[PDB]
């Protein structure tokens, strides 16, 4: 080390005050008053505005989000889309919900979890397979045919569900990147695309309904940012 | 802290103790270089051991010989002003060149140091035909005598046969009078710091082309930082204006490499190696 | 207490010297000389002014 | 010491200890109130207790009822500017008023903090001939109503007898929906802070005159220190410019007081409530 | 260290403690004034016992007696301003003159000094064929009278015999009402700080010049310091500017001491003495 031999200027290690973020460092003097010996009302006083609950940042991620809520007939039949595409997360993290918590942080590395319901009178058939390409940002030669027909959906990972027995269904997918994280200031690399194939047509005129959920688990939230990007 | 009256981070201060983070946490990752990479990089002293193509000898005839300095090889090449003449219009158009020669991966770690110390390693790609190879270190001056002889009886000799072994290897060690020598070119005349050593390059049957690649040997050793040295901006190799007959690139270059394509650009008329007093 | 955190001027407590009645509290540098190694003459040599007692003003 | 760099007697620190005596002694000399008073004095939580008068209905007519918000007590009277003209020389006399009300011992407390939490103490003296007076509270405003009820069945009921007891005295506790309510004017609508309530003092046989004297009730408490209000020199109200037609009192003021002297000052002719946007 | 914002050697500290060397070491060498000069000097209170002469009284008649004061020896003589008028061309040279006196060892440091206590020693020559000399002291004020008497009957007495003792030697006691006595003039008249004592000194037969020096006797002590007296160079004795008449020494002074050359200058006209507001 350089050695330095001060004596003219107080190395002021206090007045050095980290408050969660930001760091003050201060010269001359700081001040810090307000009305003395504090003290709180206890929690029967006040206290019924709030649930017996503290909510971080993590939640409000494992919170279940509606995505779709919809139907399809019978006209629509095997191989063929029985709702839209989603691309995990792009189309998840932009719900509002999300959207204003995720603000604020650079990244997010976390599994992704799409759960559809499925409603039924005891009289209806058919089956139906939900599955998710990975990465189809950056193999886009081969989404549409890994996509286009059951049976090359199902070899990848996917859930299927009979109309008949399974009024809900989960299919959990874990991140997978060339990456650590999923960039959310520039929204880029996206790890999954998830798409609703009909494995078999229904049989009755009574078209089917279904919604379809999306929250994350395994949640590591990335370093603090601002998030903005010219344009 | 981060700030204060006293110098936050002077050199000596920088070698040892980073500041504070912004965060005022600990801010650092562990290293993962063998984890992506499948290998570590910590010294120059290793990296310089990988050799490249250093000079080429053309503009000679049918010779059996090649005789030049060896610390002129840890140098990097001058680099030179080339002066194009449109044959049209006659106008001059002005670029950088490399005459004949080119740096090495050895030549960027010795341009930050100022002496050296330990083996210099030279390897040679001939033209068909050549036989054989032979390498040679004589003194360059027999001290006190205004001629050296042209042949020795004790010397080094070391002979590699190209058919069988197609490039010619040779490792010239450290010979210098002092613990550490100098690479670079002086006035000093009254007694030498650098040991000054010839080396000589023979083919039978005589030919032509000499390629020589330079580097760096096991024993090879700098001694002091002096710093980053005058650069040129490599993105200037494609770099060209065109002219009447042919294009001028702004980095010219010879087939120093026996290896690289032609670049086809034009010769040309007048060369001016950059002295230090031209810099401005 | 507003609490204060000073660290460019001293809390010069010193330089501060009550005499019976008035308090000087003073800054940069107090100084006080005179003739050093004071001694005081025994009472026979003098005390031929004063009573062997004291007047107060009660 | 008593000097320094440092703020040498902020509030917060003003609140706990006092600098240093110019004596640089103990400056403190015993409490000896409870020896010359007769009694201490602490809290003004215990002095609001003393009841004075504080309005007087007058302007109606023979009447059984009389129904006035009870928050508007708490508050100290507006004070009202009073145009005066000569009726000779007709130039107009300008003073001050309070229209038929004054504050309270309660009203010098109140008007030093924010909210008030706790029940009213109202004590009412009538004219001669009255046998008995009633007291109830009403809402005020049945919610998502345009109109509140005339009548209520479950209201309190407290009837006090006149010519047996002279002064009628009713207690009204604290009924709001927050911890601690607000008791001054605003313009929020969305939902309510105050415990808006009607008090409906009533005569038999009926009469005009209904004099009310207010104080705190034992629960009374008040929340947050905001400052001292608006004054008026008590000196005030016995200084008078003279015209023709009588005196004209800088301070003016009604019988509020049934026990009172009528001030010989002229009525006004027109009235005026000094507006928070007046001051200048 | 020997430099700093503190006054880095005031008087007080002075006194006591030196400065730090130059080469931050001993800066001291021992005392070796006994092993060179074979004796010490230590205390001005010792040096004052140097016995000098100090007046002499020639310009009365042929007396028997010759009164003056003992006070006025301890100060230092007055210094005069001497016109010289030429003779010849008439115009004014003006010098020094100690007029029939000079200064004593006891003189140089009675002052640097305010009072004085102790007993002054008189030792006195006079001419030839004197066979006594006799001293005593008398009060110079018989307080309350207006005259003293002209004798005295229980004053001390003290004979020398010259021709047998050459020089007569007396001691003059310390008689004042004082701890410590004063010995310069001053205008105080209430009452009195010095004692004010005559000295009587005879002859038989009666004689004409008296040649008298002074030094401290044993008791000799003086007060407190006040500092350096107004001087005059030594060398200035010697220097003289030629006249017609004769020679005018820069410092002129007579044969105070019975045993020095006269000097060769001419007597001067006028005489004043140097007051203190003559100082400029």
């Amino acid at each position: 080390m350089a050695e330095q031999i001060n004596e003219n200027y107080e190395n002021k290690q206090q007045l050095v005050e980290q408050t969660e973020i930001t760091t003050f460092e201060n010269d001359l003097i700081v001040l810090e008053d307000g009305p003395q010996m504090e003290e709180s009302l206890p929690f029967a006083f006040h206290g019924q505005h709030t649930d017996n609950r503290q909510h971080t940042v993590v939640n409000f991620l494992q919170r279940p989000q509606v995505i779709f809520d919809s139907s399809w007939a019978s006209d629509v039949p095997r191989n063929k889309q029985f709702m839209d595409s989603i691309m995990i997360p792009d189309d998840i993290i932009s719900f509002p919900m999300f959207a204003e918590k995720l603000k604020g942080f650079s990244s997010l590395r976390a599994t992704a979890v799409i759960t559809v319901q499925f409603q039924t009178q005891p009289f209806q058939a058919g089956r139906v397979m939900l599955g998710s390409f990975p990465l189809p940002t950056l193999n886009p030669t081969r989404v549409k045919f890994a996509t286009n027909h059951v049976s090359r959906l199902m070899l990848l990972n996917h859930v299927q569900c009979d109309i008949a027995k399974e009024t809900e269904v989960s299919l959990r997918i874990p991140f997978v990147s060339p990456y650590n994280s999923y960039d959310l200031v520039s929204k880029r690399f996206p790890w999954a695309k998830v798409v609703g194939l009909v494995y078999s047509p229904l049989t009755t005129t009574i078209p089917v309904d279904f919604i379809v959920y999306g929250h994350f688990e395994d949640v590591e939230l990335g370093c603090p940012t601002s998030g903005m990007l010219a344009q | 802290s981060n700030s204060g009256t006293e110098q936050q981070n002077p050199r000596g201060s920088s070698l040892l103790t980073d500041p504070e983070s912004i965060t005022k946490s600990d801010p650092y990752n562990p290293n993962i270089s063998l984890l992506i990479s499948g290998e570590v990089f910590t010294n120059f002293r290793n990296l310089i051991k990988r050799v490249n193509f250093r000079k080429a000898t053309t503009l000679n005839g049918k010779r059996i010989s090649d005789t030049f300095d060896i610390n002129s090889l840890i140098e990097a090449p001058r680099l030179d002003i080339a002066q194009y003449v449109d044959t049209e219009t006659k106008e001059a158009k002005y670029g950088f060149s490399y005459f004949w020669s080119a740096p090495t991966t050895l030549n960027i770690v010795a341009e930050m140091y100022a002496l050296y110390r330990g083996g210099v390693r030279v390897k040679v790609v001939t033209e068909k035909g050549v036989d054989f190879v032979r390498a040679t270190v004589s003194p360059q001056q027999t001290y006190g005598s205004d001629v050296a002889p042209t042949t020795h009886i004790s010397t080094p000799l070391a002979i590699e046969q190209i058919p069988i072994k197609g490039v010619a290897e040779f490792q010239i060690p450290y010979y210098a009078p002092c613990l550490s020598s100098s690479f670079r070119a002086n006035s000093e005349t009254f007694y030498y710091s650098s040991g000054r050593n010839n080396l000589d390059i023979a083919t039978s049957p005589p030919s032509i082309n000499r390629y020589y690649a330079v580097g760096a040997g096991d024993d090879m050793d700098f001694s002091i930082f002096i710093g980053t040295p005058p650069c040129i901006h490599a993105s200037q190799t494609a770099q060209f204006t065109k002219i009447k007959q042919g294009k001028v690139y702004d980095l010219r270059y010879d087939q120093y490499d026996p290896f690289r394509e032609v670049q086809d650009g034009t010769a040309f008329l007048n060369a001016r190696s950059i002295e230090d007093s031209d810099l401005l």
